[PDB]
């Protein structure tokens, strides 16, 4: 146990590194070019380049890796996942050195690597299988062995809620299957384990149905991205045990010991824009502010000031929470998200918030088509219910006054004739008006609405804070604030609306203001700068999101990215790399 | 007398309830309603409410409305005195007469005698033809006043309707011109004459609409969505401005720390020199509560001019935009920043200049267009300016442009530099081809000669050895460096040679 390299990067790299060094173990890492910044680099006690940004030239190249594994002296390399975590060539080259590839044996890996083979290996293994399903629920089991015959499972995680097959939300345990059927899946899971000679930790994916009838789709010989959930109820560090065993070792705990306490939910913060058909997002992270602690865990491979390059997975973070009861964890999460601040890229934060509030997620009655059933038209935005608009109205109204009073303390005002801040306002939310009166002293503020009702706003907030932690009617309300002519842009749950806080006459007149209609768009992308086309990243008949990078013209040794005006589909292109066009020259055409 | 109350209320009706609707019909508020939203709730005191014109030609004397087309007076904005006039389009088209101007002069003359800004709300059909030369003279006294007050008391012009003919020349001379997206416009000559003389057919909106002016002509400083935000944003603007050239920028509370660090900044300048970045990111992070009131945003986009506060005080800012024209300086970017700098100086507002310019924009269009003169304007502006001047070069600072951008030779106070700065006569390439002629036929000599010029001159250190850059700092600390830099200059006092006035190129 000492100098152990990592064949991966991103959040996972940190994930392992944070464990290695927590057990006094010489950490080491690798990194491409567009990754000298990366948080894992700086987390390790060493680091070695490995070539250009693409991994098919840096992170996958076994020569590169190896050269460094010795270059820094191995002892136990870890692949994290989705890279060489399951590529035999590298699995053998390590043994051809003595570098303990912490994980599964290159055999069992190729075993469950092929469907057919796997099918059989479970059969005699007496592993349930779709003979030859009602409410399909993707429910998996986390098992861990060692090369010493022992092996046990540590509960199950339900990842039913996934879009286009890409997992979105994982939870542990599963709100469906009970104790018996759980051990059922569990006992049979681990049994299947040994049957193939699995060493480290691995996952067995089942397809439970409406009657708790479970089957078996397959086994992934590696560490699962969604493992955090398992860890927050089992009280184990799969990355820890993973090395322990990969280092000839027994299991400190037996099946009778492995207890599963309270609940855990894990969301994935993806740099994708829900509002524009989850188009990936590329760019630098201006604000990047997650929560911290009912627990709150954030596995990230990014930081503020960092950039999300086209050369990797759009995941930015895994926001996990846990608590005693499930309802609890879903709550810490809901709060958790509310405070997660991200700026500079398009992300699914609002979308996640949305499903966390989705009844079916709340009732647990979810299938594997949930995402497809409930969000058939992509993410249509979220909109608050009266008692929500109400609470928000009051808060904005309360904050607005605060700010307004400050404008009043300008130097140079008429001595006995300063501006006096009003008490009556009209908060205009989601197409809803809220005539409200404010009275505030020192503790907080008391907002009263037309119906005689009154809420009490209390807050730390002050102009400029981008996030506002208020206390309206004793209950916590976390908002993301931005300035706007007549009030602010507020964002709560999947919410994101212009909250106007005006005075009665201000409001009365604004009502006379015409309703703005966006400009018109040509279906022709004209070249605005007489330059040279560096690159076109769009194909004919491709569909583009409003604001999507189309091409890139080089101006005066400066690159300019041109982008779609409104969502649409490429009719024809008529210019390519190396081309040099003047102004107005049509670059592309849209149907 | 309740008779008074009647007369009063009669006057308040303007051209009548039917026309008021017409006005509202165009999405336009009334003269009085605009005034009502501009000034601190109930703080408006009106003057000359019963003024009537003195015309006798063309039976003009049979139509003698009260107020004669414009609402004048004073009030406060956040408690600070401000003088105002709102043209009442519903009254004889808010057409300018001898008496309509007189009313405007009364409060202009009052603004100047008491040292308070003048907000002009233009919404007029133009001169009152029946008055003849008296309408011309009417304009004259406004113009004159407009001129005498230039740089003595802030003059914010708000266009919220038509503005045609001589009229345009007044807002022309004020310090700011804001327009309302679709309901406003302004041009010296009308679309119809443009036809009969150019045979060109164009609509008023095309000819001089909010858009045309906020991004093509260089005449307006911003086009607001509608009358209500227009008014709201103007007070916002006023909250930054000093009340006159005697006092210094106003001060107010600020919930932010002068020692705030933005580590994000340390990676704002991209590694690849051909990749832009948004200069505006920096501006917001440095700006106090991230608030940045931008001027002429939609024009000469290769340069940014705006206001921000620091430690609750007003600071003007001029910075290069890589995203457009590669941050080149050009006739328009020059004219755009040049005036901003001059207004800020004329009014004791400090300047923060953020730099990353490659040089000026090449072209026959530029040279024939007179960059020699326009280009100099900005140079002239910084050369003349004596308020406190802090500068931070983020990346590119080459040649002439380098000098123009508030260089130390223009006697700026602090000349900071990020390590990614590169100040030099010209790029390594071009530099090399001039310095090493007899070496071009050896593509390895010049390939190496460049590589050396690059490694030896493209940075901020040669300039540091010279004292031209007072210091090279860590990007994250800019907010901290700049804040106290200004703090320490609050007492700055510098004298320019005596003269009636300057002769800056036009
Ligand atoms: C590279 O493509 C050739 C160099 C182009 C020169 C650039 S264009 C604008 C900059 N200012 C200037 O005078 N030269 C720079």
């Amino acid at each position: 146990f000492n100098k152990i390299l990592i064949a991966n990067r991103g959040e996972i790299a940190c994930r392992v590194i944070k464990t290695a060094r927590k057990m006094g173990i010489s950490t080491v890492a690798i990194y491409s070019d567009a990754d000298k910044q990366a948080l894992h680099v700086q987390m390790a006690d060493e680091a070695v380049h490995i070539g250009p940004p693409p991994a098919n030239q840096s992170y996958i190249v076994i020569d590169k890796v190896m050269a460094a594994i010795r270059a820094t002296g191995a002892q136990a390399v870890h692949p994290g996942y989705g890279f060489l975590s399951e590529n035999s060539k590298f699995a053998e080259a390590l043994e051809a050195e003595g570098v303990i590839f912490v994980g599964p044996p290159k055999g069992a890996i190729e075993a469950m690597g092929d469907k057919i083979t796997s099918k059989k290996i479970a059969q005699e293994a007496n592993v349930s299988t779709v003979p030859g399903v009602t409410q399909p629920r993707h429910i998996e089991i986390q098992v861990l062995c060692d090369s010493h015959g022992n092996g046990i499972y540590l509960g199950e995680r339900e990842c039913s809620i996934q879009r286009r097959n890409q997992k979105v939300v994982e939870e542990a345990p599963s709100p469906f299957l009970d104790e018996a059927t759980r051990r059922a899946m569990g006992e049979q899971a681990v049994a299947l384990a040994k049957a193939v000679g699995y060493a480290s930790a691995g996952t067995v994916e089942f397809i439970v149905d409406g009657q708790k009838n479970f089957y078996f789709l397959e086994m992934n010989t590696r560490l699962q991205v969604e493992h955090p959930v398992t860890e927050l109820i089992t009280g184990v560090d799969l990355v820890e045990q993973m090395i322990r065993v990969a280092a000839g070792e027994p299991l400190s705990i037996t099946q009778g010991d492995v207890k599963l306490t309270g609940w855990a939910i894990e969301n994935r913060l993806y740099a994708e824009d829900p509002y524009r058909g989850f188009l990936p997002s590329i760019g630098r992270l201006t604000r990047y502010r997650p929560p911290a602690e009912a627990a709150v865990r954030n596995d990230t491979g990014v930081y503020e000031g960092g950039e999300i390059s086209m050369y990797y997975d759009p995941m930015i973070a895994k926001l996990c929470t846990w608590a005693p009861t499930r309802a609890a964890a879903i709550e810490a999460m809901r709060i958790a998200l509310d405070s997660f601040e991200v700026e500079g890229i398009g992300h699914n934060l609002p979308f996640l918030s949305a499903v966390m509030d989705h009844p079916k997620f709340i009732s647990g009655d979810m299938t594997t088509a949930f995402i497809a059933e409930e969000y058939p038209e992509g993410f249509e935005g979220v909109n608050l219910p009266e008692t929500d608009l109400r609470r928000v109205a009051a808060a904005a109204a309360a904050m607005h006054r605060v700010a307004e009073i400050r404008r009043t303390r300008v130097s140079g005002r008429m001595d006995n004739h300063e501006r006096r801040v009003g008490t009556e306002w009209v908060v205009t939310l989601q197409g809803a008006d809220f005539p409200v009166t404010i009275a505030a002293d020192h503790d907080g503020s008391t907002v009263s609405f037309d119906d005689g009702s009154s809420m009490r706003v209390t807050s730390d907030w002050t102009p400029g804070d981008q996030l506002a932690n208020l206390m309206v009617d004793g209950a916590p309300l976390v908002l993301k604030v931005g300035k706007i002519s007549g009030g602010f842009r507020i964002r709560t749950r999947g919410a994101d609306l212009k909250v106007h806080v005006r005075t009665p006459r201000q409001a009365e007149l604004a009502r006379l203001m015409p309703e703005k209609l966006p400009p018109d768009t040509s279906k022709m992308l004209l070249c605005p700068m007489p330059g040279l086309i560096v690159k076109v990243d769009v194909e004919v008949g491709q569909e583009v999101q409003e604001g999507q990078a189309l091409c890139t013209i080089e101006a005066m040794k400066m690159e300019n990215i041109l982008r779609a005006e409104k969502k649409g589909v490429v009719a024809k292109i008529n210019a390519s790399a190396g081309n040099s066009l003047a102004v107005d020259d049509v670059i592309m055409e849209f149907e | 007398l309740e008779q008074l109350e009647d007369r009063r209320a009669a006057a308040r009706l303007g051209g009548g309830q039917k026309r008021i609707d017409a006005q509202h019909g165009r999405g336009k508020l009334t003269a009085r309603e605009r005034v009502d939203l501009l000034l601190d709730e109930g703080s408006f005191e009106e003057f000359d409410m019963f003024v009537t014109h003195r015309c006798t030609d063309f039976n003009m004397q049979d139509q003698k409305p009260a107020g004669d087309g414009v609402v004048t007076g004073w009030g406060t904005i956040n408690g600070r005195v401000v003088y105002v006039f709102s043209q009442d389009f519903t009254v004889l088209g808010g057409s300018v007469s001898e008496t309509h101007s007189k009313k405007i002069c009364k409060i202009m003359d009052m603004a100047m005698q008491n040292g308070a800004p003048v907000i002009g709300i233009n919404d007029s059909g133009g001169a009152r033809i029946q008055e003849g030369v008296d309408s011309l003279a009417g304009y004259g006294e406004v113009f004159q006043r407009n001129i005498m007050a230039s740089g003595v008391v802030p003059q914010i012009s708000m266009i919220m309707g038509p503005c045609a003919g001589g009229a345009v020349y007044s807002p022309a001379m004020t310090d700011f011109i804001f327009m309302v997206k679709d309901s406003s416009y302004m041009f010296v000559t009308g679309p119809d004459v443009v036809k009969t003389v150019t045979n060109e057919q164009v609509s008023a909106e095309e000819l001089g609409g909010a858009t045309t002016h906020t991004r093509k002509s260089s005449v307006a400083d911003a086009a607001f969505e509608n009358d209500v935000e227009a008014l709201a944003e103007v007070r916002r603007l006023v909250d930054f401005l000093p009340l006159n050239n005697r006092e210094k920028p106003p001060v107010r509370p600020f919930f932010d720390d002068p020692d705030r660090i933005e580590p994000s900044l340390d990676t704002l300048v991209p590694d690849n020199p051909n990749t832009p970045y948004d200069m505006k990111e920096l501006i917001h992070k440095l700006a106090d509560e991230g608030d940045f009131y931008e001027i002429q945003e939609e024009f000469a986009k290769n340069i940014i001019t705006g206001f921000i506060r620091l430690e609750g005080r007003t600071v003007g800012v001029v910075a290069n935009q890589p995203l457009v024209l590669a941050g080149c300086l050009d006739i328009d970017s020059s004219r755009k920043a040049a005036r901003f700098v001059r207004f800020c100086d004329a009014f004791e507002i400090p300047l923060l200049t953020l730099i990353d310019v490659p040089g000026f924009l090449p072209g026959t269009s530029q040279e024939y267009g007179g960059v020699i003169k326009h280009g100099a304007k900005l140079l002239y502006a910084y050369g003349e300016a004596t308020v406190p001047m802090v500068t931070v070069i983020t990346r590119k600072a080459y040649g002439g442009a380098y000098v123009v951008m508030s260089s130390k030779h223009l006697r700026a106070d602090f000349n900071y530099a990020w390590p990614t700065a590169e100040v030099a006569v010209m790029g390594a390439k071009g530099a090399t081809e001039i310095i090493h002629r007899g070496d071009l036929g050896d593509p390895e000599k010049i390939a190496q000669h460049t590589a050396d010029y690059e490694e030896r001159f493209a940075n901020p250190f040669v300039a540091s050895e010279r004292g031209f850059v007072d210091e090279v700092i860590q990007p994250r600390s800019t907010r901290k460096r700049v804040a106290r830099a200004f703090a320490s200059l609050r007492n700055k006092s510098v004298q320019m040679p005596w003269k009636k006035h300057d002769n800056i190129p036009l």
